[PDB]
């Protein structure tokens, strides 16, 4: 039994071995006692606020929207401390696995912003903290593993498979089977066994919250669309989840694309794949015929991954929230759109969600729209791979 | 299941435990595995644990994960493991054979008619990994309606619910859980578990996870447990010989034979 | 004639060639006219707010002042959009330069910091931006310069000289003396010819305007000492500002001590060198017996110059300020502290700062002393430079 | 400042104006560089601008920079300037000798003691580049003390109240600049500014900053302005024949003689 429903419809669940029930079952009930907890949440509220920097800005486009009727908002996760939103619903596992008594942190990463995240928070709060990542990833984000390592945080690569997130999951969860007494596993996106899925969503809701209000503030009425990539799908559950029963407010996620859905190598099973079982939950899944579970590819390591949270395949299923893609080349062309007319560098991962918002502007330019964007992070981490792409195609 | 139910008892009858030893299908190829298999069975197997090739086998440790690539290197599929697994039945009409999938495998084509599938080919029980009693109700449902098996794992601390729930559930036999973490020879029994398992009339218990050498199966079998099984210590023994196969069934034979030996009280 | 004073006692005056009192003047009046400008005002306001993302936070260090009487307060310009307090006053010239109706600019930078600011505000505020960088720092700190490069501006290595700050300082005077009619100079500091050291100060003074109201609302009372270090000038007058009036308020900067101070290897000319002439003022300066400008050294680009704001140089001169100095291993300590013990990565320019707040925590620990510090910047900018020092000496 | 005032009153009295180049002291060498200021002496300089070597010239460009540059190689500080400038005067007692300075050079030992040496070797006006007439009360107070006459640059669109200004506190010459920028004979006058400069009684003009052609020269003198200052082309042929010291001395007096000629009406 669990205390909270772990599906959405028929998505989710708890698929894990049978000796990690107990763990999740007891991450489920400090959650539910953290939740009902005032000084869990002021606790929580300071940090937020006072180390990680919340409130973050609801900037407006200026130059990238002239000569449309579409006004573009980005909300500023970039913003944060460690530079992506990765940050904020760390600082609410940390805490919980204080609560715990755990003094240990696994993690997996592939952008490397949920792994400098839970080294930060670690670091911070006393925590011993070890972090799986692909190999490859290891090198198209090394700004992150030189970070993570500074802050004294473990950080594995892990060659096996498609040496990216796939395999970074997989060794961490072989990793808490055999350490949960001890560690506390630091899922980094709202995908995984239940209780992840709800928690990671509550602990990133400001997200969506702050946007709502600062948008009532300034346009004084709700957007008529909010955009964001979906990698694994914290940071747009935490920007759709307080618009979810304003049913005017379309919600807007967007998958990797890579080279092509039509090549099959991309990351977007949420509407290319089929259900399955695996990374302990019932969700959308890029597989083989047989059931094997195939590689995914996205030029953003952020985006990588062969699945998707099981609330957001259940918000499409229902027609409430619409997925769409965004290919390497689109979202390299939306970087750069961004850098060169707003000042700002943006993730290669958030560059799939400001080029989406773009074409709908751009193929409607007389719809009046008021779009907000989650810019999820910053783009340092890019700037290398983005480099050696232009010296390729001769720039 | 009914293989299960005559093992036991006639193990009963002779005042030994089983041995069940654990090994990929189709690793290093199709033709190697049968007769692996074989050489397994006349060394002393009293029943098999066989794992299909999963691409992302998360209960296992490196050396079985090693198992896995090489039998997805000789293009082993799930539809070829069910050819051998008819083989195999076909050689040996008594021995017990269980299946360690991955729920997705199971899921994949449709639960029930993979069940459906075990049954045509003969297999007698299914573990599956990544499925705790909490979400087994659609798998253990199909598995009876086949005559499968359904087994589940009793893990080291359990409480008192999960053990009426997986006597309940459970059919073969129980999967007595040595330790936490993955498969493995590299890291190595609780009499409570076992003892209250025998009370609310569970399958009989075999212990896995961690079984290498002789002396833990001697163990299990004197701490009132029906049996054990290892996996990695068999599937390092393929993994050092794949440039000798003869000189790898010598060695498999003579390591069975010992692991065999040591469960005869 | 001016319409403000151009010196802080003896230091600062307008030392450039005739050719360019012209648009000296020109900046003076306008800026005038700006801060009396509602408009203006508001239009900054904005700009900070929902563009860098103002107010900053104020971080209370937990760990690092363990079993100490000091309590440790971080002003978190490192959260700043662009990642240091550079991006502030950058916003404003910038509408300074479209109030005179400039259309180009030029900048100088160092760390890369006021560049990478200098081409943010240009691409938002659509202006050409041309930055010049010594050849020695592009390389140290070479992540700043693909940022500038990726905002559209155009990058100027100069090898001349030391190939760092002073060079480039140089050669972004020579440039505006034949160019002043349609390029701003950005200048970067609270340095060179009136008006700048003022101008800066007052588009940096937010940095102890939020600081005193945080401090308040936290403590209950105003910090015993506030703490910066002290590159040109400009973060360290922005944190001052507003607490110069409350004498019981210690006001700390800190210069690089590179080497050491006795190697001659260093960049505080504040408290080892002297008065002198050059880059258009008055102020301390590392110089030869003949009135040769010297060389200066320090770890950190963002500090290496030999010279001194004004308002330094006068309020050192009354005792109203005192100015120390940091080593380049003193600095590096403080940055490994900061990143394992409360998980943020400091620009090496900051860690100077907090290195001389763990020395007066370290020294007198038993002492009750309420400190804040200026964190000026983000240190992703030093982790290469800092991972080559840490592999050269065996770690 | 009385060699100003001989020198313009000779060229007045034969119809031409002055042509004054510029080199830095100790450029390539010391002994070199005074060899060069006399060949520029005997094919007709009029007047000698003079700079000392310093290590940031703002107002330069790199040609000039690169002369600084020699000189330092060389090892050239400023107390060898001045004994340079000592035998310099000692050798032409009516030429006028202007130094181009940087203010922390004057400023460094103090301004005073800088004018006074000044007048001890016999210099007769200094102009400092980055000291505009808004700073410059100390420098032309310490300048005039010493009989040396502070020039001041009256930049191309200069307003009245700065005509006034120059016109008042210059002695010697008046530097009428030409444009924008640094020096440099890579980037290339105006007669409204040369004739309010007459009706407030300044200095005699003299036009600098590009000037590199006898055509430019006599241009200037058309303009009704006195003379006119070549640096830059002055410098480059240093620089193209630093391996050859006396077709660098042919190259000079050829180019000097036609720079002089041009400025005879
Ligand atoms: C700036 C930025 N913006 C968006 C994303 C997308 O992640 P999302 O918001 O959760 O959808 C990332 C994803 N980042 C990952 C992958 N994190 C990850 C992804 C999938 C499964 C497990 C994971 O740990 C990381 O490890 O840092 C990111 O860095
Ligand atoms: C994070 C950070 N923190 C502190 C500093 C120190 O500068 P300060 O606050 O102005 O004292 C820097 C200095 N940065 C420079 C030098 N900027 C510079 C320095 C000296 C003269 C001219 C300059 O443009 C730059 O060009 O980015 C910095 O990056
Ligand atoms: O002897 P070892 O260490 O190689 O272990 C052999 C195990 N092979 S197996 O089929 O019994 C087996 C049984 C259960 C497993 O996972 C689960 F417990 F989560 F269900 C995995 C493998
Ligand atoms: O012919 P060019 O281009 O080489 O110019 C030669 C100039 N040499 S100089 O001493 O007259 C001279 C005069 C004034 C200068 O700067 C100032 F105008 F700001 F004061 C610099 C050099
Ligand atoms: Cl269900
Ligand atoms: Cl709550
Ligand atoms: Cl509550
Ligand atoms: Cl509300
Ligand atoms: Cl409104
Ligand atoms: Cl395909
Ligand atoms: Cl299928
Ligand atoms: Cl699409
Ligand atoms: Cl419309
Ligand atoms: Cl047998
Ligand atoms: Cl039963
Ligand atoms: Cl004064
Ligand atoms: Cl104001
Ligand atoms: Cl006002
Ligand atoms: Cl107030
Ligand atoms: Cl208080
Ligand atoms: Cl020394
Ligand atoms: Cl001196
Ligand atoms: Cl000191
Ligand atoms: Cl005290
Ligand atoms: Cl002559
Ligand atoms: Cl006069
Ligand atoms: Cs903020
Ligand atoms: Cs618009
Ligand atoms: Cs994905
Ligand atoms: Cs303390
Ligand atoms: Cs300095």
């Amino acid at each position: 039994t669990t205390l909270l429903n772990p599906y959405f419809g028929e998505f989710g669940g708890m698929y894990v071995p049978q000796i990690l029930m107990p763990a999740l079952n007891q991450l489920e009930e400090a959650f539910v006692s953290a939740q009902k907890d005032p000084e869990f949440q002021a606790q929580f509220a300071d940090l937020l606020k006072n180390y990680a920097g919340r409130p973050t800005a609801l900037t407006k486009c200026q130059n990238i929207t002239a000569g449309t009727r579409t006004t573009l908002y980005l909300k500023r996760e970039d913003l944060l401390h460690g530079g992506a939103h990765k940050t904020n619903q760390v600082l609410g596992q940390a805490l919980l696995a204080k609560r715990m008594g755990k003094s240990e942190i696994i993690a997996e990463t592939g952008a490397g912003q949920h792994g400098v995240a839970s080294a930060l928070a670690s670091a911070l709060l006393g925590l011993k903290c070890r972090i799986y990542m692909g190999a490859k990833d290891v090198e198209r984000q090394s700004p992150n593993v030189f970070r993570m390592r500074l802050m004294g945080a473990e950080v594995i690569p892990v060659h096996s498979g498609s040496a990216t997130l796939t395999d970074a999951c997989n060794e961490a969860l072989r990793d808490w089977s055999g350490s949960y007494e001890t560690a506390h596993y630091m899922l980094g996106t709202a995908a995984g066994p239940h209780p992840y899925p709800t928690i990671v969503r509550e602990f990133q809701r400001m997200i969506g919250e702050e946007t709502k209000a600062q948008i009532l503030d300034k346009e004084g009425r709700l957007p008529d669309a909010v955009i964001a990539c979906v990698g694994g799908g914290s940071n747009a559950i935490g920007m759709f989840a307080d618009f979810i029963n304003d049913t005017s407010v379309g919600l807007i996620g967007v998958e990797p694309g890579g080279h092509g859905i039509e090549t099959g190598e991309h990351g977007a099973p949420l509407k290319h794949g089929r259900v399955g079982i695996y990374f302990g939950m019932k969700a959308p899944m890029m597989q083989t015929a047989d059931g094997q579970i195939e590689e995914s590819y996205s030029i953003s390591a952020g985006l990588d991954f062969p699945s998707v949270g099981p609330q957001h395949a259940y918000l499409n299923s229902i027609g409430r929230a619409d997925y769409v893609s965004i290919t390497d080349d689109e979202a390299l062309e939306a970087f750069k759109t961004l850098c060169r007319h707003e000042g700002i560098i943006p993730a290669l991962e958030s560059s799939h969600a400001l080029a989406h918002a773009l074409k709908m502007m751009r193929e409607q330019p007389e719809k009046e729209q008021l779009l907000v964007v989650n810019l999820s992070g910053r783009g340092d981490k890019d700037i290398f791979t983005v480099h050696d792409i232009l010296k390729a195609r001769g720039e | 299941m009914e293989r299960y139910e005559n093992l036991f008892a006639q193990l009963n009858d002779r005042r030994e435990g089983a041995f069940v030893p654990f090994v990929t299908l189709g690793d290093p190829g199709i033709e190697q595995s049968l007769k692996i298999i074989d050489t397994l069975i006349d060394a002393g197997a009293d029943a098999l644990e066989l794992g299909v090739p999963f691409s992302d086998p998360l209960a296992d440790g490196p050396t079985i994960q090693n198992a896995n690539l090489r039998a997805f290197a000789a293009g082993v599929t799930p539809a070829q493991c069910f050819e051998m697994l008819a083989l195999i039945r076909e050689k040996h009409p008594t021995i017990p054979i269980g299946l360690l999938m991955y729920a997705n495998l199971v899921f994949n084509n449709g639960i029930d008619a993979f069940y459906a599938r075990c049954e045509q080919v003969g297999v007698d029980s299914v573990l599956v990994a990544d499925v705790p009693v909490e979400e087994s109700a659609p798998f253990r449902q199909a598995a009876l309606r086949h005559n499968i098996a359904p087994i589940f794992i009793c893990p080291p601390n359990a409480d008192d619910d999960l053990l009426r729930q997986v006597a309940s559930y459970g059919r073969g036999y129980t999967y007595l859980l040595s330790r936490s973490g993955v498969t493995g020879a590299e890291n190595r029994p609780l009499h409570h578990l076992i003892e209250k398992l025998k009370e609310y009339h569970a399958a009989p218990a075999l212990q896995g996870f961690g079984i290498s050498s002789p002396e833990q199966v001697s163990a299990a079998v004197r701490a009132g447990a029906a049996g054990a099984i290892s996996g990695s210590a068999i599937v390092k023994i393929i993994e050092k010989n794949l440039a000798s196969p003869k000189q790898m069934l010598a060695e498999l034979r003579s390591f069975v034979s010992a692991m065999k030996a040591a469960s005869r009280a």
